[PDB]
């Protein structure tokens, strides 16, 4: 099947120009029915259309948007691209990727990406300081232990965070961050493991701050 | 024991002339609707996207989703112009004098129906009167049938003797568009679509052949 | 122009039948395909009805999309309610030269059972005091309804200075969780004899404590 992912910088500077990009896999444009297409949902907000592409070349846009809008397609066919100029706040939110099927006025967007969040701010970024957060079998069923990370002071979200680089996935609980006072982020994240292991295997969270280009790796020991 | 032929299909960058159909410089009155053949030919609705503020797009008989995968033996292309409120009568199993006298699809209709509003071009203040339908007809139309007969007709008991008058009716009646219609008696153009696979190797295939060559 | 108007939220009990409708102005939603997209948090919106009243392969037949020319809407109806079926709802479709979406509906299956929370609680990192900061986490999950209180204390006294604390919010179960920080400097954190997290859901109270090394 057809899989679509955006990637593109989670800050962008009020009154620059955000530019995100769709990998297509399994799949190539062409010129065979299909369009290509984003769309976005501001904070608090719902789905929101903004402009599709068709491989003849042929664009259209949201009207509410179209001054500021451009969408095309790289010559690989394995990406299309959206420039959106003069970003204000009223920009910040997530914004999806997908394949359109279009006929006269029907238009059926399926399947999605999985949306990338992009805040407009003044501010700058700061990747996070990551701290164990170290067994305590004190609360968990039973030959069972929790350990975790601390995941703090960091702007803006996402943060990521996988254990031993995505091979633990049973019991991994990552919380919603924190907003300070300050105007950063906190989370924390948490993973359940077996007791009997806690000598023999080692626990590592890998936490990835996209917007700052920063990835910590942090092995958390059994105090 | 059948058999499928590519004998007949369509050279990939030969795409079907929708365009020609649907910007026509005038349209047809609806009793006497034009039909138009489309064939060799790759049925890539991408040349009518956005063509016009489109009003109404439903198919029936057949998905859209699937029809870019789809091949047929001819596309049938019907075109017309009709009232705002008459447009709900163009589909299967429709009454009133659109249906029964001027245009009437069949119940098991394979085919699409797209319809626009034509205000600023087809309504003078003058009003144009060059669009006509049938008010009146002995009986109701067969599933594609067309009638353009100018017999005067007999709502009443004594014969007409060709002369129109009382209870003797001209049987054709003029829109009279003029733009500052409510949009019920405003002009919409339409273009009805029909998709034919008979048992003979298809001429007209989705965009989506488009793929095998690559 | 053309607009597509849902009601904000909708619920029912898990196992009911619920309608989720799209109203439309500016325009007739029977003239044009219909689409419905499921979106819960987190995750790609999906199709659960294209073309009015079609389904994906993988979507149940619980879910049925209906047109109603005469009260211009279109319907979304889910029948043999559960749980994992609260997500947004939106209902797309096209008009005035322009892609239309409905504003979405939250859906809410209620008669959940409660559940107590589980609280475990961290103390500082050795890491973290040498850096001279100290945190203390408290992290509560698995309780429903989504209400708790959470309070520090220092020793056996109170503390309100330099609490974080989250309001609740549902995991992938469909229950809730919540997360809660005190700040102290080293110096605190190492100068009392504990600290505590209490929490309190539904009458009932866990509390947890930590102390230096
Ligand atoms: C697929 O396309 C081919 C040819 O495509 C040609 O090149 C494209 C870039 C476009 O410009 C096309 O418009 C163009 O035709 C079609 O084949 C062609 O068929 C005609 C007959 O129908 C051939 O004409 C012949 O030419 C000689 C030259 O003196 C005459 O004396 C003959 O009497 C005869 O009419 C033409 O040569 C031929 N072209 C090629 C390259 O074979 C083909 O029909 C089309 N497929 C379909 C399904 O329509
Ligand atoms: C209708 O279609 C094509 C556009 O490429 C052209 O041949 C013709 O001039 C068009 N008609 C008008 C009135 O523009
Ligand atoms: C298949 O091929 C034969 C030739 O042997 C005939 O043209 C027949 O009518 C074809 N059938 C179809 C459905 O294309
Ligand atoms: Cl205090």
């Amino acid at each position: 099947q057809v899989q679509l992912q955006e990637s593109g910088p989670g800050l962008v500077k009020p009154s620059q120009t955000l530019s995100l990009t769709c990998t297509v896999s399994g799949d190539s444009i062409s010129s065979d029915g299909y369009y290509w297409s984003w769309l976005r949902q501001r904070p608090g907000k719902g789905l929101e259309w903004i402009g599709y592409i068709y491989n003849s070349g042929s664009t259209h846009y949201n009207p509410s948007l179209n001054s500021r809008v451009s969408i095309s397609i790289d010559t690989s066919k394995t990406q299309f691209s959206l420039k959106l100029s003069s970003v204000t706040a009223a920009d910040t939110a997530v914004y999806y990727c997908a394949r359109a099927l279009v006929l006269i006025t029907y238009v059926w967007f399926d399947p999605w990406g999985q949306g990338t969040l992009v805040t407009v701010s003044s501010a700058s970024t700061k990747g996070p300081s990551v701290f164990p957060l170290a067994p305590s079998s004190k609360s968990t069923s039973g030959g069972t232990a929790a350990l975790g990370c601390l995941v703090k002071d960091y702007f803006p979200e996402p943060v990521t965070v996988s254990w031993n680089s995505g091979a633990l996935t049973s019991g991994v609980h990552t919380f919603p961050a924190v907003l300070q006072s300050s105007g950063l982020y906190s989370l924390s994240s948490v993973v359940t493991v077996p007791s009997s292991s806690l000598g023999t295997q080692t626990y590592i969270c890998n936490v990835n701050h996209k917007p700052s280009n920063t990835k910590v790796d942090k092995k958390v020991e059994p105090k | 024991q059948p058999t499928e032929s590519i004998v007949r299909f369509p050279n990939i960058t030969n795409l079907c002339p929708f365009h020609e159909v649907f910007n026509a410089t005038t349209f047809a009155s609806v009793y006497a609707w034009n039909r138009k053949r489309i064939s060799n030919c790759v049925a890539d609705f991408s040349v009518i996207y956005n063509f016009a503020p489109f009003f109404a797009f439903k198919c029936y008989g057949v998905s859209p989703t699937k029809l870019n995968d789809l091949c047929w033996t001819n596309i049938y292309a019907d075109s017309f112009v009709i009232r705002g409120n008459e447009v709900s009568q163009i589909a299967p199993g429709q009454t009133g004098n659109i249906a029964d006298y001027n245009y009437k699809l069949p119940d098991d209709f394979t085919g699409c129906v797209i319809a626009w509003n034509s205000n600023k071009l087809d309504s003078k203040p003058s009003g144009n009167y060059n669009y006509l339908y049938r008010l009146f007809r002995k009986s109701k139309l067969k599933p594609f049938e067309r009638d353009i007969s100018t017999e005067i007709y007999q709502a009443g008991n004594k014969p007409c003797n060709g002369v129109a008058g009382p209870n003797c009716y001209s049987p054709l009646q003029s829109y009279g568009f003029r733009p500052t219609y409510g949009v019920g008696h405003q002009p919409y153009r339409v273009v009805v679509l029909s998709f034919e696979l008979l048992h003979a190797p298809a001429t007209v295939c989705g965009p989506k052949l488009e793929v095998l060559f690559q | 122009n053309f607009m597509l108007t849902q009601p904000h939220s909708v619920s029912e009990s898990p196992g009911k039948t619920v309608t989720i409708s799209c109203t439309g102005s500016s325009g007739s939603v029977a003239s044009n395909y219909v689409q419905w997209y499921q979106h819960r948090p987190g995750s790609a919106p999906t199709t659960v009805i294209y073309e009015d009243n079609q389904r994906p392969s993988g979507v149940p037949d619980r879910f049925s999309g209906s047109i109603d020319s005469s009260s211009n809407s279109a319907s979304l109806t889910i029948s043999e309610l559960k749980p994992e079926d609260e997500a947004d709802y939106y209902c797309q479709s096209y008009g005035d030269r322009n892609v239309v979406f409905g504003g979405g509906t939250k859906l809410t299956v209620l008669g959940q059972p409660k559940a107590a929370p589980s609280v475990t609680l961290f103390p500082p990192s050795s890491e973290e005091l040498q850096a001279n900061k100290a945190t203390l986490v408290c992290l509560i999950s698995d309780f429903y309804p989504g209400a708790v209180t959470v309070a520090w204390k220092a020793d056996s006294s109170p503390v309100k200075a330099g609490v974080e604390t989250t309001t609740p919010s549902k995991q992938s179960n469909n229950k809730y969780a919540a997360s809660s920080y005190l700040s102290l400097t080293p110096e605190q954190w190492k100068s009392h004899r504990s600290y505590s997290c209490q929490v309190t859901h539904e009458g009932s109270t866990v509390e947890k404590t930590v102390a230096p090394t």
